[PDB]
Protein backbone atom coordinates (compact mmCIF):
# COMPACT_ATOMS: atom_id res chain seq x y z
CA UNK A 1 0.00 0.00 0.00
CA UNK A 2 2.63 2.53 1.04
CA UNK A 3 4.17 2.37 -2.44
CA UNK A 4 0.88 3.70 -3.86
CA UNK A 5 0.41 6.31 -1.11
CA UNK A 6 3.54 8.38 -1.83
CA UNK A 7 5.06 9.40 -5.14
CA UNK A 8 8.59 8.28 -4.13
CA UNK A 9 10.08 10.60 -6.74
CA UNK A 10 11.91 12.37 -3.91
CA UNK A 11 15.68 12.10 -4.23
CA UNK A 12 15.94 10.98 -0.59
CA UNK A 13 17.00 18.36 11.63
CA UNK A 14 16.96 18.77 7.86
CA UNK A 15 19.31 21.73 8.38
CA UNK A 16 21.92 21.37 11.13
CA UNK A 17 23.24 24.87 11.72
CA UNK A 18 25.09 26.87 14.33
CA UNK A 19 23.03 28.93 16.76
CA UNK A 20 24.48 32.20 15.43
CA UNK A 21 23.61 31.09 11.90
CA UNK A 22 20.08 30.15 12.99
CA UNK A 23 19.42 33.55 14.54
CA UNK A 24 20.99 35.31 11.55
CA UNK A 25 18.61 33.41 9.27
CA UNK A 26 15.67 34.34 11.51
CA UNK A 27 16.63 38.02 11.40
CA UNK A 28 17.14 37.91 7.63
CA UNK A 29 13.64 36.51 7.09
CA UNK A 30 12.29 39.25 9.35
CA UNK A 31 14.14 41.80 7.22
CA UNK A 32 12.89 40.23 3.97
CA UNK A 33 9.18 40.08 4.86
CA UNK A 34 8.64 42.91 7.37
CA UNK A 35 8.01 46.36 5.94
CA UNK A 36 10.73 48.91 6.84
CA UNK A 37 8.11 51.10 8.52
CA UNK A 38 7.92 48.84 11.59
CA UNK A 39 11.62 48.64 12.51
CA UNK A 40 11.26 51.72 14.73
CA UNK A 41 8.13 50.48 16.53
CA UNK A 42 7.96 46.68 16.75
CA UNK A 43 11.51 46.15 18.06
CA UNK A 44 12.09 49.30 20.12
CA UNK A 45 3.17 39.29 1.96
CA UNK A 46 4.41 35.72 2.53
CA UNK A 47 3.04 34.56 -0.81
CA UNK A 48 5.06 37.22 -2.65
CA UNK A 49 8.75 37.03 -3.43
CA UNK A 50 10.93 38.43 -0.61
CA UNK A 51 11.90 42.08 -0.71
CA UNK A 52 15.50 43.25 -0.64
CA UNK A 53 17.22 44.73 2.41
CA UNK A 54 20.59 45.95 3.69
CA UNK A 55 23.14 44.42 6.04
CA UNK A 56 22.70 47.39 8.39
CA UNK A 57 19.14 46.20 9.04
CA UNK A 58 20.17 42.56 9.44
CA UNK A 59 22.87 43.27 12.02
CA UNK A 60 20.55 45.48 14.08
CA UNK A 61 17.71 42.95 14.08
CA UNK A 62 20.10 40.09 14.90
CA UNK A 63 21.47 42.10 17.83
CA UNK A 64 17.90 42.84 18.92
CA UNK A 65 16.70 39.21 18.82
CA UNK A 66 19.61 37.03 19.98
CA UNK A 67 19.28 35.83 23.63
CA UNK A 68 26.58 39.59 20.61
CA UNK A 69 28.50 42.61 19.32
CA UNK A 70 30.61 42.42 16.17
CA UNK A 71 33.12 39.61 16.53
CA UNK A 72 34.28 37.94 13.31
CA UNK A 73 32.20 34.80 13.88
CA UNK A 74 28.95 36.63 13.01
CA UNK A 75 30.29 37.77 9.64
CA UNK A 76 31.84 34.34 9.09
CA UNK A 77 28.46 32.68 9.65
CA UNK A 78 26.81 35.21 7.33
CA UNK A 79 29.33 34.48 4.57
CA UNK A 80 28.84 30.75 5.21
CA UNK A 81 25.10 31.23 4.74
CA UNK A 82 25.73 33.07 1.47
CA UNK A 83 28.05 30.27 0.32
CA UNK A 84 25.37 27.79 1.39
CA UNK A 85 23.01 30.01 -0.67
CA UNK A 86 20.53 30.25 2.19
CA UNK A 87 20.68 34.01 1.53
CA UNK A 88 20.84 35.50 -1.97
CA UNK A 89 22.38 38.64 -3.45
CA UNK A 90 21.62 40.82 -6.45
CA UNK A 91 24.43 39.58 -8.71
CA UNK A 92 25.51 36.56 -10.75
CA UNK A 93 29.19 36.95 -11.72
CA UNK A 94 32.19 38.49 -9.96
CA UNK A 95 30.68 38.73 -6.49
CA UNK A 96 31.73 41.98 -4.83
CA UNK A 97 30.03 41.85 -1.40
CA UNK A 98 31.81 44.98 -0.12
CA UNK A 99 30.51 47.11 -2.99
CA UNK A 100 27.59 49.24 -1.74
CA UNK A 101 25.36 48.35 -4.71
CA UNK A 102 24.76 44.75 -3.56
CA UNK A 103 21.50 44.00 -1.74
CA UNK A 104 20.40 40.93 0.20
CA UNK A 105 17.31 38.74 0.25
CA UNK A 106 16.19 35.48 1.83
CA UNK A 107 16.33 32.27 -0.21
CA UNK A 108 14.67 30.04 2.42
CA UNK A 109 10.94 29.24 2.73
CA UNK A 110 8.83 29.84 5.82
CA UNK A 111 8.50 26.13 6.64
CA UNK A 112 12.20 25.99 7.54
CA UNK A 113 12.31 29.32 9.41
CA UNK A 114 9.50 27.99 11.61
CA UNK A 115 11.50 24.89 12.55
CA UNK A 116 14.60 27.02 13.18
CA UNK A 117 12.57 29.28 15.49
CA UNK A 118 11.29 26.20 17.33
CA UNK A 119 14.84 24.86 17.68
CA UNK A 120 16.11 28.18 19.09
CA UNK A 121 12.88 28.90 21.00
CA UNK A 122 11.95 32.07 19.13
CA UNK A 123 8.50 33.49 18.43
CA UNK A 124 8.46 34.78 14.84
CA UNK A 125 4.81 33.70 14.80
CA UNK A 126 3.97 36.70 17.01
CA UNK A 127 5.71 39.38 14.91
CA UNK A 128 3.23 38.94 12.04
CA UNK B 1 49.33 52.28 29.79
CA UNK B 2 51.68 49.42 28.93
CA UNK B 3 49.28 46.76 30.22
CA UNK B 4 46.30 48.16 28.31
CA UNK B 5 48.12 48.33 24.97
CA UNK B 6 49.67 44.90 25.59
CA UNK B 7 46.24 43.36 26.21
CA UNK B 8 44.55 45.16 23.31
CA UNK B 9 47.42 44.20 20.98
CA UNK B 10 47.10 40.54 21.98
CA UNK B 11 50.69 40.31 23.22
CA UNK B 12 51.62 37.40 25.47
CA UNK B 13 53.93 39.63 27.54
CA UNK B 14 51.00 41.16 29.44
CA UNK B 15 50.81 39.96 33.04
CA UNK B 16 48.10 37.34 33.60
CA UNK B 17 46.16 37.64 36.85
CA UNK B 18 46.33 34.01 37.90
CA UNK B 19 49.17 34.75 40.30
CA UNK B 20 48.54 37.69 42.62
CA UNK B 21 50.96 40.57 42.23
CA UNK B 22 54.20 41.02 44.14
CA UNK B 23 52.68 44.21 45.55
CA UNK B 24 50.01 42.00 47.12
CA UNK B 25 52.80 40.20 49.00
CA UNK B 26 54.14 43.59 50.00
CA UNK B 27 50.88 43.57 51.98
CA UNK B 28 50.49 39.87 52.78
CA UNK B 29 54.04 39.56 54.14
CA UNK B 30 53.01 41.67 57.15
CA UNK B 31 50.35 39.09 58.04
CA UNK C 1 -12.08 41.68 62.47
CA UNK C 2 -8.55 41.46 61.01
CA UNK C 3 -6.46 44.60 60.48
CA UNK C 4 -2.96 43.22 59.85
CA UNK C 5 -0.06 45.55 60.61
CA UNK C 6 3.38 46.01 59.08
CA UNK C 7 6.73 44.97 60.53
CA UNK C 8 9.65 47.32 59.95
CA UNK C 9 11.84 44.21 59.62
CA UNK C 10 10.46 43.86 56.07
CA UNK C 11 11.41 47.43 55.10
CA UNK C 12 14.55 46.19 53.33
CA UNK C 13 12.58 43.56 51.41
CA UNK C 14 10.23 46.26 50.12
CA UNK C 15 12.57 49.19 49.41
CA UNK C 16 15.28 47.13 47.69
CA UNK C 17 12.83 45.48 45.27
CA UNK C 18 11.32 48.88 44.44
CA UNK C 19 14.71 50.41 43.65
CA UNK C 20 15.56 47.34 41.56
CA UNK C 21 12.25 47.63 39.70
CA UNK C 22 12.82 51.36 39.16
CA UNK C 23 16.30 50.74 37.75
CA UNK C 24 14.92 48.40 35.08
CA UNK C 25 12.19 50.89 34.12
CA UNK C 26 14.64 53.38 32.62
CA UNK C 27 16.72 50.47 31.30
CA UNK C 28 13.91 48.94 29.23
CA UNK C 29 10.29 49.84 28.57
CA UNK C 30 8.33 53.06 28.21
CA UNK C 31 6.17 52.71 31.32
CA UNK C 32 7.85 54.51 34.26
CA UNK C 33 7.44 52.80 37.63
CA UNK C 34 5.48 55.11 39.93
CA UNK C 35 5.06 55.35 43.69
CA UNK C 36 1.45 54.22 43.23
CA UNK C 37 2.85 50.79 42.33
CA UNK C 38 4.54 50.64 45.73
CA UNK C 39 1.30 51.84 47.31
CA UNK C 40 -0.39 48.99 45.45
CA UNK C 41 2.16 46.46 46.74
CA UNK C 42 1.54 47.33 50.39
CA UNK C 43 -2.24 47.16 49.94
CA UNK C 44 -2.16 43.71 48.35
CA UNK C 45 0.44 42.68 50.93
CA UNK C 46 -2.01 43.64 53.68
CA UNK C 47 -4.76 41.75 51.85
CA UNK C 48 -2.63 38.60 51.70
CA UNK C 49 -2.01 38.83 55.45
CA UNK C 50 -5.74 39.38 55.98
CA UNK C 51 -6.30 36.05 54.22
CA UNK C 52 -4.44 34.14 56.95
CA UNK C 53 -6.14 36.07 59.79
CA UNK C 54 -2.74 37.11 61.12
CA UNK C 55 -2.35 40.54 62.70
CA UNK C 56 1.15 41.08 61.26
CA UNK C 57 2.63 41.10 57.76
CA UNK C 58 4.91 38.15 57.04
CA UNK C 59 7.67 37.76 54.47
CA UNK C 60 5.70 35.11 52.57
CA UNK C 61 2.80 37.50 51.94
CA UNK C 62 5.17 40.15 50.55
CA UNK C 63 6.69 37.69 48.07
CA UNK C 64 3.28 36.88 46.60
CA UNK C 65 2.38 40.58 46.75
CA UNK C 66 5.51 41.44 44.74
CA UNK C 67 4.75 38.66 42.25
CA UNK C 68 1.27 39.91 41.33
CA UNK C 69 2.15 43.58 40.78
CA UNK C 70 5.37 42.88 38.85
CA UNK C 71 3.66 40.28 36.64
CA UNK C 72 0.88 42.70 35.67
CA UNK C 73 3.38 45.47 34.89
CA UNK C 74 5.51 43.14 32.74
CA UNK C 75 2.58 41.56 30.88
CA UNK C 76 1.21 44.96 29.81
CA UNK C 77 4.39 45.83 27.88
CA UNK C 78 4.87 45.29 24.16
CA UNK C 79 6.27 41.98 22.91
CA UNK C 80 9.80 43.27 22.24
CA UNK C 81 10.07 44.73 25.75
CA UNK C 82 8.05 41.92 27.34
CA UNK C 83 10.65 39.20 26.77
CA UNK C 84 13.52 41.32 28.12
CA UNK C 85 11.72 42.05 31.39
CA UNK C 86 10.70 38.44 32.03
CA UNK C 87 14.36 37.41 32.16
CA UNK C 88 15.36 40.38 34.34
CA UNK C 89 12.68 39.51 36.94
CA UNK C 90 13.01 35.72 37.02
CA UNK C 91 13.78 35.92 40.75
CA UNK C 92 10.54 37.75 41.55
CA UNK D 1 22.77 49.59 20.03
CA UNK D 2 20.04 48.52 17.61
CA UNK D 3 17.79 51.31 18.92
CA UNK D 4 20.46 53.76 17.77
CA UNK D 5 19.86 52.44 14.25
CA UNK D 6 16.07 52.08 14.39
CA UNK D 7 15.76 55.66 15.72
CA UNK D 8 17.89 57.27 12.99
CA UNK D 9 18.05 70.94 -0.15
CA UNK D 10 21.51 72.42 0.37
CA UNK D 11 24.28 72.11 -2.21
CA UNK D 12 28.01 71.44 -2.22
CA UNK D 13 28.49 74.78 -3.99
CA UNK D 14 27.63 76.62 -0.75
CA UNK D 15 31.17 75.69 0.41
CA UNK D 16 34.28 77.34 -1.07
CA UNK D 17 35.92 75.64 -4.02
CA UNK D 18 39.11 73.61 -3.63
CA UNK D 19 41.91 73.25 -6.18
CA UNK D 20 44.10 70.20 -6.63
CA UNK D 21 47.18 71.94 -5.20
CA UNK D 22 45.26 73.19 -2.15
CA UNK D 23 44.07 69.64 -1.44
CA UNK D 24 47.69 68.46 -1.29
CA UNK D 25 48.89 71.45 0.75
CA UNK D 26 46.95 70.56 3.91
CA UNK D 27 47.65 66.83 3.63
CA UNK D 28 51.38 67.50 3.28
CA UNK D 29 51.88 70.26 5.85
CA UNK D 30 49.67 68.98 8.68
CA UNK D 31 50.71 65.32 8.68
CA UNK D 32 54.39 66.17 9.20
CA UNK D 33 53.66 68.42 12.21
CA UNK D 34 50.52 66.79 13.66
CA UNK D 35 50.86 63.71 15.91
CA UNK D 36 54.29 62.90 14.45
CA UNK D 37 56.11 62.44 17.77
CA UNK D 38 53.40 60.44 19.63
CA UNK D 39 52.92 58.16 16.62
CA UNK D 40 56.69 57.68 16.41
CA UNK D 41 56.69 56.70 20.09
CA UNK D 42 53.76 54.33 19.49
CA UNK D 43 55.64 52.78 16.56
CA UNK D 44 58.75 52.31 18.71
CA UNK D 45 56.61 50.59 21.35
CA UNK D 46 54.79 48.42 18.80
CA UNK D 47 58.04 47.26 17.19
CA UNK D 48 58.58 45.05 20.25
CA UNK D 49 55.85 42.72 18.92
CA UNK D 50 57.87 41.51 15.92
CA UNK D 51 59.27 38.38 17.68
CA UNK D 52 55.75 37.13 18.43
CA UNK D 53 54.64 37.62 14.82
CA UNK D 54 57.85 35.94 13.66
CA UNK D 55 57.18 32.94 15.91
CA UNK D 56 53.58 32.68 14.70
CA UNK D 57 54.80 32.81 11.10
CA UNK D 58 57.23 29.99 11.91
CA UNK D 59 54.40 27.89 13.34
CA UNK D 60 52.36 28.17 10.14
CA UNK D 61 49.89 30.93 10.99
CA UNK D 62 48.98 33.72 8.59
CA UNK D 63 48.90 37.27 9.93
CA UNK D 64 46.07 39.74 9.30
CA UNK D 65 46.45 43.41 10.26
CA UNK D 66 43.48 45.68 10.97
CA UNK D 67 42.75 49.01 12.60
CA UNK D 68 42.36 52.71 11.99
CA UNK D 69 45.05 54.32 9.86
CA UNK D 70 47.31 53.42 6.96
CA UNK D 71 49.03 50.03 7.21
CA UNK D 72 51.70 50.27 4.48
CA UNK D 73 54.84 51.19 6.41
CA UNK D 74 54.32 48.68 9.23
CA UNK D 75 53.95 45.73 6.84
CA UNK D 76 56.79 46.87 4.57
CA UNK D 77 59.17 47.36 7.51
CA UNK D 78 58.24 44.00 9.05
CA UNK D 79 58.66 42.16 5.73
CA UNK D 80 61.91 43.83 4.66
CA UNK D 81 63.98 44.89 7.67
CA UNK D 82 63.02 42.19 10.19
CA UNK D 83 61.31 39.11 8.78
CA UNK D 84 63.24 38.08 5.66
CA UNK D 85 66.77 38.70 7.06
CA UNK D 86 65.99 36.54 10.08
CA UNK D 87 64.36 33.82 7.93
CA UNK D 88 67.53 33.75 5.85
CA UNK D 89 70.38 34.17 8.32
CA UNK D 90 69.04 32.41 11.44
CA UNK D 91 68.30 29.23 9.49
CA UNK D 92 71.91 29.04 8.27
CA UNK D 93 67.68 35.37 -0.17
CA UNK D 94 63.91 35.52 0.40
CA UNK D 95 61.78 37.22 -2.30
CA UNK D 96 59.64 39.87 -0.58
CA UNK D 97 56.65 39.88 -2.92
CA UNK D 98 54.53 42.98 -2.25
CA UNK D 99 51.02 43.14 -3.74
CA UNK D 100 49.17 46.48 -3.83
CA UNK D 101 45.53 45.46 -3.56
CA UNK D 102 44.24 49.04 -3.61
CA UNK D 103 45.20 49.20 -7.29
CA UNK D 104 41.95 48.47 -9.19
CA UNK D 105 43.85 46.89 -12.12
CA UNK D 106 45.84 44.12 -10.36
CA UNK D 107 45.22 41.18 -12.67
CA UNK D 108 45.39 37.89 -10.79
CA UNK D 109 46.99 36.14 -13.77
CA UNK D 110 50.02 38.43 -13.55
CA UNK D 111 50.53 37.79 -9.82
CA UNK D 112 50.10 34.05 -10.37
CA UNK D 113 52.72 34.20 -13.14
CA UNK D 114 55.24 35.71 -10.73
CA UNK D 115 54.39 33.18 -8.01
CA UNK D 116 54.71 30.24 -10.43
CA UNK D 117 58.01 31.55 -11.80
CA UNK D 118 59.42 32.06 -8.30
CA UNK D 119 58.19 28.74 -6.85
CA UNK D 120 57.80 26.13 -9.64
CA UNK D 121 60.89 24.41 -11.18
CA UNK D 122 43.00 26.52 -14.55
CA UNK D 123 45.18 28.40 -12.07
CA UNK D 124 43.60 26.43 -9.23
CA UNK D 125 44.88 23.16 -10.71
CA UNK D 126 48.43 24.53 -10.82
CA UNK D 127 48.10 25.71 -7.21
CA UNK D 128 46.93 22.22 -6.24
CA UNK D 129 49.95 20.76 -8.04
CA UNK D 130 52.20 23.13 -6.09
CA UNK D 131 50.53 22.13 -2.82
CA UNK D 132 51.05 18.45 -3.60
CA UNK D 133 54.67 19.21 -4.55
CA UNK D 134 55.63 21.14 -1.41
CA UNK D 135 54.07 18.67 1.05
CA UNK D 136 57.16 16.43 0.89
CA UNK D 137 59.57 19.35 0.38
CA UNK D 138 61.53 20.78 3.34
CA UNK D 139 59.53 23.12 5.55
CA UNK D 140 61.90 26.10 5.38
CA UNK D 141 60.24 29.30 4.17
CA UNK D 142 60.92 30.54 0.63
CA UNK D 143 58.49 33.37 -0.20
CA UNK D 144 56.92 36.21 1.78
CA UNK D 145 53.56 37.33 0.36
CA UNK D 146 52.56 40.78 1.63
CA UNK D 147 48.98 41.47 0.49
CA UNK D 148 48.09 45.09 1.15
CA UNK D 149 44.36 45.89 1.12
CA UNK D 150 43.03 42.32 1.14
CA UNK D 151 39.71 44.16 0.75
CA UNK D 152 40.89 46.21 -2.24
CA UNK D 153 38.94 46.59 -5.49
CA UNK D 154 41.11 44.08 -7.36
CA UNK D 155 41.02 41.74 -4.36
CA UNK D 156 37.34 41.75 -3.27
CA UNK D 157 36.39 39.49 -6.18
CA UNK D 158 35.56 35.87 -5.39
CA UNK D 159 38.04 34.30 -7.81
CA UNK D 160 41.01 36.27 -6.47
CA UNK D 161 40.04 35.43 -2.89
CA UNK D 162 39.85 31.74 -3.82
CA UNK D 163 43.26 31.98 -5.50
CA UNK D 164 44.86 33.61 -2.45
CA UNK D 165 43.23 31.25 0.06
CA UNK D 166 44.88 28.15 -1.42
CA UNK D 167 48.35 29.71 -1.22
CA UNK D 168 48.41 29.63 2.60
CA UNK D 169 48.21 25.82 2.51
CA UNK D 170 51.86 25.75 1.40
CA UNK D 171 53.95 26.07 4.56
CA UNK D 172 56.93 27.58 2.70
CA UNK D 173 54.86 30.71 1.90
CA UNK D 174 54.41 33.49 4.47
CA UNK D 175 51.22 35.55 4.09
CA UNK D 176 50.79 39.02 5.61
CA UNK D 177 47.70 41.09 4.83
CA UNK D 178 45.85 44.20 5.96
CA UNK D 179 42.24 45.35 5.58
CA UNK D 180 40.36 48.62 6.05
CA UNK D 181 36.66 47.87 5.54
CA UNK D 182 34.53 47.46 8.67
CA UNK D 183 32.83 44.36 7.23
CA UNK D 184 36.12 42.88 5.97
CA UNK D 185 35.64 39.53 7.83
CA UNK D 186 32.50 39.06 5.73
CA UNK D 187 34.71 38.20 2.74
CA UNK D 188 35.78 34.80 4.09
CA UNK D 189 33.57 31.75 4.65
CA UNK D 190 34.45 28.49 6.41
CA UNK D 191 36.75 27.09 3.71
CA UNK D 192 38.58 30.37 3.07
CA UNK D 193 39.04 31.10 6.78
CA UNK D 194 40.23 27.52 7.33
CA UNK D 195 42.81 27.72 4.55
CA UNK D 196 43.97 31.22 5.55
CA UNK D 197 44.39 30.29 9.24
CA UNK D 198 44.76 33.92 10.28
CA UNK D 199 45.81 35.17 13.70
CA UNK D 200 44.17 38.55 14.24
CA UNK D 201 45.83 41.60 15.79
CA UNK D 202 44.63 45.18 16.22
CA UNK D 203 47.21 47.55 14.70
CA UNK D 204 45.08 50.71 14.76
CA UNK D 205 47.72 53.38 14.28
CA UNK D 206 46.07 56.57 12.90
CA UNK D 207 48.68 56.75 10.17
CA UNK D 208 47.34 59.11 7.47
CA UNK D 209 46.14 57.04 4.53
CA UNK D 210 47.48 58.89 1.49
CA UNK D 211 48.82 56.23 -0.88
CA UNK D 212 45.51 54.34 -1.01
CA UNK D 213 43.59 57.54 -1.79
CA UNK D 214 46.10 58.43 -4.51
CA UNK D 215 44.77 55.80 -6.94
CA UNK D 216 41.20 57.17 -6.82
CA UNK D 217 40.87 60.95 -6.81
CA UNK D 218 39.18 62.73 -3.91
CA UNK D 219 38.81 66.01 -5.87
CA UNK D 220 35.42 64.74 -7.10
CA UNK D 221 33.63 66.73 -4.38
Amino acid sequence: IKLFLSTDDNLSQTYDLSIISKYLLIASYICSYLEPRYDASIFSPRYLQPSLFAIERLLAIFQAIFPMKANIEVFQNLSELHTLKLIATTMNKNIDYLSPKVRWKVNVPWEIIKEISESVHFNISDYF
Amino acid sequence: YDEIIFRKLGSMLQTTNILVTDDQYNIWKKR
Amino acid sequence: KIYPKLHQMDMDKVSRVYADLRRESISTGSFPITVRHLESILRIAESFAKMRLSEFVSSYDLDRAIKVVVDSFVDAQKVSVRRQLRRSFAIY
Amino acid sequence: TFEGYFDQRHTMSMAPDVTREEFSLVSNFFNENFQKRPRQKLFEIQKKMFPQYWFELTQGFSLLFYGVGSKRNFLEEFAIDYLSPKIAYSQLSIPCLILNGYNPSCNYRDVFKEITDLLVPHVILQIQKMIDFYKNQPLDIKLILVVHNLDGPSIRKNTFQTMLSFLSVIRQIAIVASTDHIYAPLLWDNMKAQNYNFVFHDISNFEPSTVESTFQDVMKM
